[PDB]
């Protein structure tokens, strides 16, 4: 059905322009919703309205339903518990003193008893890929493993959805394929709702649904495939499509005409092929 | 003509570099992170001397026994701007702030403001936000302003840790059109990405280095000659590489390695025709 | 700091800190020779319990040499008198304060011996939690103490990071034609101020994300947790213990009374 839903919402920051205006807009359940948009106008503060950090400057027209339980000042931290967030800066997140011990920060606020919350951060940090790093002091720890350290933390809670707030911006564009891996088979595995607010469309181009953000408004939202063709929409708004459209639309000036329904590397390579061998 | 003679740093560590990088050209140095590019980033303007060898550089001389005196004009003549620049924005006003560069140089007023706007321009941002205090500055804002400062009085080396790091594309792909457009002015741009397909796209000579130490220096289109040695050593391929790759896995022929999207869209034309 | 395989790293880091408060109150106490002699052998004998190197206490102590010479000569002349080797144009050069006067000089080395062993035989967030554990008795009044502990606890590792940022900006401004060590006094009320500002409000932000981070993970309060990093007596934490108790003996048997 519908997990997470905004409708009839716009915040003002504390403040000379409404950042978000009239936004409006639903997730589907356990499916990867990437929204995307130029810097400001909605991107850095979807993730802080969704689990009640900011508030809506007119509390009447609140719609946030995340999970059938409404949001408001009384009930913020059963959707604490429900949503995690992943933020941007890695460096100034990484609370406690090393590894196993900021993995299991949920449950030590949750009063879970020891042994308990032993098992379930040793099997988290295994879960992740941080094994061997197990009781590193957050200096050794070099830039990306920092976030798969941040991810644990959000895995080890049990949560039904997890929001990566431009997590991977400030990576190289080799640890962030590692992440992007990660998270999509940990979204496998646990079965949990993914949203993903980054500038960067790699993650978008592998998205089952993206939104586009204008100035606080939605302007379009569907499959990467149905809006992604619409370059001179993307262009006009301050985004540049990604690879393999960029690809497509070279080929398309070059003079070679692709279908529409090309998405990646994969079925591009075939379609390459076959049109050398027809 | 930037040279390095058995320059070696000791107490990230360097030893036993041995180079020249020519003028007019663009320089991207390369490297694997935490391997020597934060140590070979501060000898380019004797922030940290070297601990042998000897370094000329623009007609200047460093070895390790020259002293703090006269710095100020190889300062000058190489400029460095650092990664993360929203944090060293000094003054209270942005035109104050990009000026603070050449009144440090014998730069006169008038002269050292018209260079200012002029290189606000160039960068662009807005004409009438160069009134406004820096930290009111709008996120990427901030840093369109930090780069005038250290562009402000037209350095014969400019020397650029990671300036895209966190900026939206169209952002990134413009900073670098800018910083391609001054090298085509007859200056040189040392330039340090982890993303590969920006040195893929804009460089001339690639320094590859590891553990710190220099191991390769040459033009792009030889560094990406071999993908195991790539792999063998932790550097990772343009993206446009890793396509033709793909597409060669799956038995069509590339009329030579292509690094650049045009480059891609000719090599498969040409292969399809 | 400093690793090692003896028997003093493996005893609790609580009884380390309990066990220097005791001696530090011991020494503060003894006022006489047979006691002094007493407080130094059992601290040489601590040191040679800890078996490390002489030369690691003795860089250590180095330097906060001036401070202890400088009291114990203005404690010394202060009441010195009695023999006189050589008289001076104005100092009389008293000899029989050196009665107590050197005295007083080992009572502070000793101070700064345990000290340094307190600095090299645990790491940080030991002596932190440690901290925390001897404050405990003080949630009776309105002041929590957890919250204090996190927030040190997070401080303890800010700090270097926040120095890495400052030397960072330092060098960036350098790079850009700044001059800031060679100036003078006079040119630093020019240079490091004015920069001073945007340092601290980084610092400022990098605080706000972090409590913005940890009240989204679940903050509520410091009341209901559940500790995860727990340290639990042992039986060899019984060494220090009778230790103090034999010293306590040989206190009050030879007090001054």
């Amino acid at each position: 059905g519908s997990d997470n839903i905004i409708s009839f919402d716009h915040v003002t920051f504390t403040s000379p322009r409404p950042a978000l205006s009239d936004l409006s807009f639903a997730i589907e359940r356990g499916s990867w919703t990437a929204l995307i948009g130029h810097n400001g106008s909605g991107k850095s503060t979807v993730s802080k309205l969704i689990n009640g950090l900011l508030a809506p400057d007119d509390l009447d027209k609140s719609s946030i339903t995340v999970d059938g339980v409404k949001l408001g000042a009384d009930t913020v931290w059963e959707v604490r518990e429900k949503v995690g967030i992943v933020f941007q800066n890695p460096d100034n997140q990484f609370v406690g003193a090393t590894v196993s011990d900021d993995v299991a920060f949920g449950l030590e606020n949750r009063a879970v008893p020891r042994p308990e919350m032993l098992k379930i951060v040793a099997q988290a940090v295994a879960d992740v890929g941080m094994a061997d790093y197990a009781d590193s002091e957050p200096s050794n720890l070099s830039g990306g493993q920092k976030q798969r350290v941040a991810i644990a933390g959000i895995l080890a809670v049990k949560p039904q959805v997890i929001i990566l707030d431009e997590s991977t911006s400030m990576l190289d564009p080799e640890g962030k394929e590692q992440i992007l891996d990660l998270v999509r088979k940990i979204k496998e595995d646990n079965n949990l709702t993914v949203i993903s607010i980054t500038h960067d469309l790699e993650e978008a181009a592998g998205a089952d649904q993206v939104l586009v953000l204008d100035d606080g408004q939605l302007l379009d939202q569907g499959k990467p495939e149905e809006i992604f063709p619409k370059v001179e929409m993307l262009k006009r708004i301050g985004l540049d499509i990604p690879f393999v459209y960029r690809l497509k639309q070279l080929l398309k000036e070059r003079g070679i005409v692709l279908p529409d329904e090309i998405d990646d590397d994969e079925k591009l390579v075939q379609s390459l092929w076959q049109l050398n061998s027809k | 003509a930037i040279k390095f003679e058995n320059v070696s740093y000791v107490y990230i560590g360097l030893d036993q570099l041995n180079f020249s990088l020519e003028e007019g050209k663009f320089i991207a140095l390369v490297g694997h992170t935490g391997s020597g590019k934060s140590t070979l980033m501060q000898h380019f303007n004797a922030l940290l001397k070297p601990t042998s060898g000897k370094i000329e550089i623009a007609g200047y001389t460093i070895t390790p026994e020259t002293g703090n005196k006269g710095l100020k004009d190889l300062r000058r003549k190489v400029s460095l701007a650092f990664q993360f620049s929203e944090a060293q924005l000094f003054e209270n006003t942005v035109l104050k702030d990009v000026e603070y560069g050449p009144r440090n140089f014998g730069f006169s007023e008038d002269e050292a403001r018209e260079a200012a706007l002029k290189w606000l321009k160039k960068v662009g941002l807005k004409d009438d936000l160069i009134e406004h205090s820096p930290f009111d500055l709008s996120g990427g804002q901030m840093r369109r302003v930090a780069l005038a400062g250290v562009l402000a009085y037209e350095p014969e080396i400019i020397c650029l840790d990671e300036p895209a790091a966190g900026l939206d594309p169209m952002g990134r792909l413009e900073m670098m059109q800018l910083f391609k457009d001054y090298q085509a002015a007859g200056h040189t741009v040392i330039l340090v990405t982890h993303n590969m397909d920006d040195v893929a796209d804009y460089a001339d000579d690639v320094l590859a280095l590891e553990h710190g130490r220099l191991i390769k220096h040459a033009s792009p289109k030889e560094v990406f000659k071999d993908s195991e040695w790539l792999q063998k050593h932790h550097l990772a391929e343009p993206r446009s590489a890793r396509f033709a790759a793909k597409l060669e896995a799956a038995g069509l022929k590339l009329p030579g390695q292509p690094l650049t999207m045009p480059e891609l869209a000719d090599a498969i034309k040409q292969s399809l025709k | 700091y400093l690793p090692g395989t003896t028997f003093v790293y493996r005893v609790d880091p609580r009884a380390k800190l309990l066990t220097t408060f005791y001696f530090i109150i011991m020494i503060f106490l003894a006022n006489n020779w047979v006691s002094y002699l007493v407080i130094s052998i059992f601290g040489l004998a601590y040191v040679f319990a800890t078996g490390l190197k002489a030369r690691v206490f003795w860089d250590g102590v180095k330097p906060m040499i001036w401070m202890i010479v400088f009291t114990s000569l203005l404690q010394t002349f202060f009441m010195a008198g009695g023999k006189v080797y050589w008289h001076w144009w104005i100092f009389t050069l008293s000899s029989e304060g050196l009665i107590n006067g050197l005295y007083v000089f080992i009572r502070f080395a000793m101070i700064i011996l345990v000290s340094t062993v307190m600095t090299v035989t645990t790491k940080p967030l030991e002596i932190a939690d440690a901290m925390e554990w001897m404050l405990t008795p003080l949630k009776l009044f309105k002041v929590n103490v957890g919250m204090i502990s996190l927030v040190i606890s997070i401080a303890l590792r800010f700090v270097p990071t926040l120095f890495d940022q400052t030397v960072k900006i330092m060098n960036a401004q350098r790079s850009r034609g700044a001059d800031f060590n060679d100036g003078g006094l006079v040119k630093r009320a020019k240079s490091v101020v004015p920069m001073l500002v945007p340092l601290f409000i980084d610092s400022l932000e990098v605080a706000l994300d972090l409590s913005t981070a940890m009240e989204s993970r679940g903050y509520k309060g410091s009341e209901g947790r559940t500790r995860y990093r727990i340290l639990e007596w042992s039986k060899v934490d019984l060494i220090p213990v009778a230790y103090c108790l034999l010293l306590t003996i040989l206190m009050i048997t030879t007090r001054k009374h």
